């Protein structure tokens, strides 16, 4: 999985 | 309200490539 | 999905990805309003497998096409506020009442790629839920009893209850329906691991709207001859659906 925004 | 009417298909009067297969079975 | 094909962009805008923050794909789900997601209860809770997911364990991803890329400017990722499992979900025997509601932390915004599906009314249900009528299933699950790069779609025929019943040892409830081609039909297809919680939808010929009739629930293997996928019967549980949104959102 391509990493997702950390804010999430 | 606006449920089940797709912005890129129904709302523009375009059909997806296999939806006729559904309708044809009814 | 087995023997399906790549979905068209915006073809299933109510399709949701249940994503585990290891960060992994748990199941599909469907958007029924700006704040409510529908899924399979077993996606969250399955004690035999030691599965009991909580609000803070998951993320909901909406407007997706690709299974693994973070689709910048297209998908929206929400946090769950609350999970509701059907009080009579039967995880001890047959996954009877395999349904849950997830209320989002904040209403999502509609877009070309994000739009809710309708929930059937008794009369839509009455005329469409017929043996031989085809529905559509979508997901990012296994391709084979590996994994797609994009959303897969497959159109499948509803099969007569007796045929369903006689294909398995599991006892079948009024809360379930099964779908697939028969060995004779020379057309294949089925949901597979990772598809669970996704939508089985039909397009009404009366109002040209898409209705979610079923939820990907269970089966035995994927695309086996003489076997069929089983789905939760959304209309039969609609009462419970209304009850929760109303009594709480
Ligand atoms: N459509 C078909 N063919 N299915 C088969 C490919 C898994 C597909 C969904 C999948 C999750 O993503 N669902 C399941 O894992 C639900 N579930 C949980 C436990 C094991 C079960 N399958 S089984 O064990 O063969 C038969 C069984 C069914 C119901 C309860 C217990 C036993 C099962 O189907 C469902
Ligand atoms: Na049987
Ligand atoms: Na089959």
């Amino acid at each position: 999985f391509e990493e997702i925004p950390e804010e999430y | 309200a606006d449920c089940g009417l797709r912005p890129l298909f129904e709302k523009k009067s375009l059909e997806d490539k296999t939806e006729r297969e559904l309708l044809e079975s009814y | 999905i087995v023997e399906g094909s790549d979905a068209e962009i915006g073809m299933s805008p109510w399709q949701v990805m249940l994503f585990r923050k290891p960060q992994e794909l748990l199941c599909g789900a469907s958007l029924i309003s700006d704040r409510w997601v529908l899924t399979a209860a077993h996606c969250l809770l399955y004690p035999p497998w030691d599965k009991n997911f909580t609000e803070n364990d998951l993320l909901v991803r909406i407007g997706k096409h690709s299974r693994t890329r973070y689709e910048r400017n297209i998908e929206k990722i929400s946090m769950l506020e609350k999970i509701y499992i059907h009080p009579r979900y039967n995880w001890r025997e047959n996954l009877d009442r395999d349904i849950a509601l997830m209320k989002l932390k904040k209403p999502v915004a509609f877009s070309d790629y994000i739009h809710p599906v309708c929930l059937p009314d008794r009369e839509t249900a009455a005329s469409l839920l017929q043996a031989g009528y085809k529905g559509r299933v979508t997901g990012w699950g296994n391709l084979k009893e590996g994994q797609p790069s994009v959303l897969q779609v497959v159109n499948l025929p509803i099969v007569e209850r007796p045929v369903c019943k006689d294909s398995t040892r599991i006892r079948i409830t009024d809360n379930m329906f099964c779908a697939g081609y028969k060995p004779d039909e020379g057309k294949r297809g089925d949901a597979c691991e990772g598809d669970s919680g996704g939508p089985f939808v039909m397009k009404s010929p009366f109002n040209n709207r898409w209705y979610q009739m079923g939820i990907v629930s269970w089966g035995e293997g994927c695309d086996r001859d003489g076997k069929y996928g089983f789905y939760t019967h959304v209309f039969r549980l609609k009462k419970w659906i209304q009850k929760v949104i109303d009594q709480f959102g």
